[PDB]
């Protein structure tokens, strides 16, 4: 999941799982999602755990 | 002076004719009066060919009998804005001409319905709430709302709990029938609050589909506008709903009244100013402006005009009544608990029997979260592994190299 | 047979109405506009609600082609109430602002010509790229694109497959700056050999006179604003630098006879689309005084058909604004002379240009 | 002055002038922001003793 624009309007929104994390559609997220900056800016993340 | 007005009431006119004569304590002023037309266009005409063609000052006009109405103003509205002569507003509260910018030339006695969601920001400091959810239509009326309630959630910027926050708003056209789909929807949602803001009908079906979903029974709570304590919802609404009424706002006459004193005392600061332009052309010189309308707003800008029947109305950077109190109430089987309790932004102690739609009397906190949580997941291969179950339908069970079993699911 | 009225305000272009008329294509005359025309000497709007609905009731006329002459313009209003009142649609062909408000409303069909505040910018950021410009600042206040404006070129800048830079956006206070010492302390922050502004008339020359300050004059420094803050008035005050740049083909050559044309077109094409749709809706209101939803049925979706038209060989495509979705755009410079003279064309995502420059620290460098 | 005292970033900055000409700029720095928010200032006790 990353953040794209689409619509060709002004908006930009995440296709992928973290997409189906901010809608709604789910509650929680375990897999091996990576860590980041942007990911970090609408999700909390709890402590590592595999580095 | 001349001041006119299209307003409903024939007694109107001797009413508001008698508080210019009562004014007058504080320059000839004279009164001019003219009746409504359904189809806007004969209004502006009359406009010009009356009222403009006296071409004097400024201009009054309240809701007609008609209910909504919610295009009368605009035409006669802009009419005279197209020379910026500033007009003020009565008994419409739609939002619309809330925007100075397609409308540089109005201001209200009233604040708007939209307006109204501001109170809600508060409901919470006494019920001590945190979770949300929203239903407006999909206008203008319902982004508005939207926008005033985001930027009363402005984050208290700190250095414990920390404000309301919002969950998913929905939206909804007009008319529709099949809105169920929406409400089931929020029914898997975490809060027990809610708020619904929408034209009067739409709020019947509301209810009806609710009632249906049985989402009005214990632990909920409501907090609607004004358009929906009215008779045709009040057939649909569920009881322990909770409302609020702007005080001796469907009361006309009081208005007028405030509305002539306060521009007496806007022309009792106008008989004194400096550099005193001309009133318009007739309708016929249509190009000038009475280079005053700016002025005449600055100047309206803080006319306190202390007290009315309605007491102190000061306005706000739009033009609009800021601070006027009203009341809350409680539907409690078909009766209606009055609670007067809103001074502004004063807090609201009142006495009476809070019934909640369980019938409890208790304020629970909206709250409740430890469900299932519907989790989400990649394929990935030393993470997950994704296998095809057997034709029993569940998938055959292996052991470890020493042989345990490796739970799946 | 139908009726098709049009009106001018402040010109004698008279053959160039029956002369486009018989410009028409035969395919598309299928419903024969009968053109007629007025000229108001643009005096009241109650004279031209008057002339409307005379006009209407005269030869049920089902839509009228508007023209206007002065730059003082706020007057869309007035006949997109019209079209609140009336369900005929109206074309506000040229005139001053009579094409560019952002007059916004439901039940309308009020349509302007020119472009909008986005297709500006982005003929805007395509003349930047083309002459290796590459960074730039912006200054505006208080106008209904302002977070349009700022949001529109920025998410355009946010997907660089080329270098870019956005230094800051300079949100000010328009007509309100009692202490103009705030404005000769901010515009120092500058520091791009590109700027854009956005405003009004009269404080453009404001500003204008506090840049002659600030020091960021004709040195070097070049200006480019989109044509919405001068235009083809052509009454330059003194405080312009030469060297202004702007996009304003709207109405610059296009051909007010080939505007009526291009309206004609449109209009009666639609009106061939519909009856092709079975669809005739040949009933116009019955009065002005009495356009009541007595005589109002059902509503005009004959929009349906009046969002794309071609014909001529020209196509006219149109979105929730109603300006023209491929307008043909001409970008032209302020001279010493204080002249206007064109420079380049835009037209399909595309430029023309003839020059490759922009007129002792500047050389010229060999290699292999 | 106005405009050329924009250009400083530093949190000090050393003075020397006469007397009277010392509250003028003392005034238009009054202006530009140079004030007693965070900065500091050092003058050697001949514009003022
Ligand atoms: C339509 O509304 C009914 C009740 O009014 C509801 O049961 C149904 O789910 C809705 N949608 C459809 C597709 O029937
Ligand atoms: C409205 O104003 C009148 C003023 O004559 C007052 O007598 C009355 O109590 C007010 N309220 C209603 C509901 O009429
Ligand atoms: C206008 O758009 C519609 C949508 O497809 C359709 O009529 C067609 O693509 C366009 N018109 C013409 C004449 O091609």
């Amino acid at each position: 999941g990353t953040q794209e624009r689409v619509q060709n309007s002004n908006k930009k929104e995440w296709n992928g799982m973290m997409g189906e994390l901010l809608s709604g559609q789910a509650d929680m997220i375990v897999a091996p999602l990576t860590i980041n900056n942007e990911r970090a800016q609408y999700i909390e993340f709890s402590k590592p755990f595999k580095y | 002076v001349n001041i006119g007005a299209v307003l409903s009431t024939r007694k109107h006119e001797q009413m508001f004719r008698e508080a210019v004569n009562q004014a007058n304590k504080r320059i000839q002023l004279q009164a001019t009066s003219v009746t409504h037309k359904p189809n806007a266009i004969q209004m502006a005409l009359s406009v010009c060919e009356d009222l403009i063609s006296s071409q004097v000052y400024a201009i009054l006009v309240s809701h007609p009998p008609t209910p909504n109405d919610h295009f009368t103003p605009t035409p006669v509205s802009y009419t005279a804005g197209f020379y910026r002569i500033p007009v003020l507003g009565l008994t419409t509260r739609m939002s619309i001409y809330s925007d100075k910018s397609i409308h540089l030339s109005f201001l209200r006695t009233v604040p708007p319905y939209s307006h109204q969601s501001s109170v809600w920001f508060e409901m919470m400091r006494v019920y001590n709430w945190n979770h949300i959810i929203l239903l407006v239509s999909d206008d203008h009326e319902g982004r508005a709302a939207q926008k005033r309630l985001e930027t009363l959630l402005e984050e208290r910027e700190s250095k414990n709990k920390r404000g309301p926050k919002a969950e998913k708003v929905l939206q909804f056209d007009p008319g529709t029938k099949n809105v169920t789909a929406l409400l089931m929807e929020a029914r898997e949602l975490e809060a027990r609050v809610i708020i619904l803001s929408a034209s009067e009908d739409d709020a019947a079906t509301v209810y009806r589909a609710a009632a249906m979903l049985d989402m009005t029974g214990s632990g909920y709570v409501w907090l609607v506008g004004e358009r929906e304590i009215s008779g045709n919802a009040l057939r649909y609404a569920p009881d322990g709903i909770i409302g609020l009424q702007l005080i001796n706002g469907k009361n006309e006459s009081a208005h007028i009244s405030d509305a002539v004193g306060v521009v007496a005392q806007a022309v009792h600061e106008l008989l004194e100013k400096e550099n005193i332009t001309d009133p318009p052309r007739g309708c016929v010189g249509n190009t000038n402006i009475w280079k005053t309308g700016p002025l005449f707003k600055r100047v309206l800008m803080s006319s306190k005009y202390a007290d009315g029947v309605t007491g102190r109305v000061e306005f706000n950077e739009d033009g609009d009544r800021k601070f006027a109190q009203y009341s809350i109430m409680n539907l409690q089987n078909r009766k209606l608990v009055q609670v007067g309790i809103y001074n502004g932004t004063h807090v609201i102690p009142n006495d009476r029997k809070i019934i909640w739609p369980g019938g409890e009397t208790e304020k629970p906190r909206g709250y409740q979260m430890s469900t299932r949580l519907k989790i989400v997941t990649i394929h990935q291969e030393p993470f997950v592994y994704v296998k095809p179950t057997m034709s029993d339908g569940t998938c055959k069970e292996e052991f470890t190299v020493n042989g345990d079993p490796v739970k799946k699911v | 047979s139908i009726g098709i009225a049009v009106i001018l305000v402040g010109t004698s272009d008279e053959v160039a109405i029956k002369d486009a008329h018989e410009k028409d294509d035969f395919h598309h005359l299928s419903v024969v506009p009968r053109v007629e025309l007025v000229a108001m000497n643009e005096t009241d709007p109650k004279s031209i609600i008057t002339r409307i609905c005379d006009l209407m009731s005269d030869r049920k006329i089902q839509g009228v082609v508007f023209a206007d002459d002065t730059d003082q313009e706020a007057i869309a209003q007035i006949l997109d109430f019209i079209s609140a009142q009336t369900l005929t649609p109206i074309l506000g062909i040229h005139g001053g602002s009579s094409m560019i408000m952002a007059d916004k409303d439901e039940s309308s069909m009020f349509f302007q010509f020119g472009p909008s505040i986005e297709q500006q910018a982005s003929v805007m950021l395509n003349i930047m790229e083309e002459y290796d410009w590459y960074i730039f600042s912006i200054v505006t206040t208080y106008f209904p694109g302002y977070q349009d404006f700022v949001n529109k070129i920025r998410s355009t800048i946010e997907n660089s497959f080329v270098g870019w830079e956005l230094e800051e956006v300079l949100l000010l206070d328009m007509s309100l700056d009692d202490g103009d010492s705030k404005i000769q302390n901010q515009l120092k922050k500058l520091q791009s050999p590109i700027i854009l502004l956005y405003c009004t008339k009269e404080e453009a020359t404001y500003i204008f006179e506090v840049a002659n300050s600030v020091g960021l004059t004709g040195y070097g420094y070049t200006w480019i604003v989109p044509s919405l803050v001068a235009g083809d008035t052509d009454t330059v005050p003194s405080e312009f630098p030469t060297g202004l740049i702007s996009v304003s083909y709207d109405e610059w050559d296009y051909g007010l006879p080939a505007r009526v044309r291009d309206g004609i077109a449109i209009i009666t094409t639609a009106a061939s689309d519909m009856l092709s749709e079975h669809s005739f809706i040949p009933e116009p209101k019955s009065s002005c005084y009495n356009t009541h939803e007595k005589r109002i049925y059902q509503s005009n979706m004959l929009n349906r058909y009046l969002i794309n038209v071609t014909f001529e060989g020209r196509d006219l495509s149109f979105s929730e604004d109603g300006y023209q979705m491929h307008p043909k755009l001409v970008i032209i410079l302020l001279n010493k002379e204080r002249k206007w003279e064109r420079v380049g064309k835009w037209k399909d995502k595309s430029l023309q240009m003839k020059y490759y420059v922009w007129p002792d620290d500047h050389l010229s460098i060999v290699t292999l």
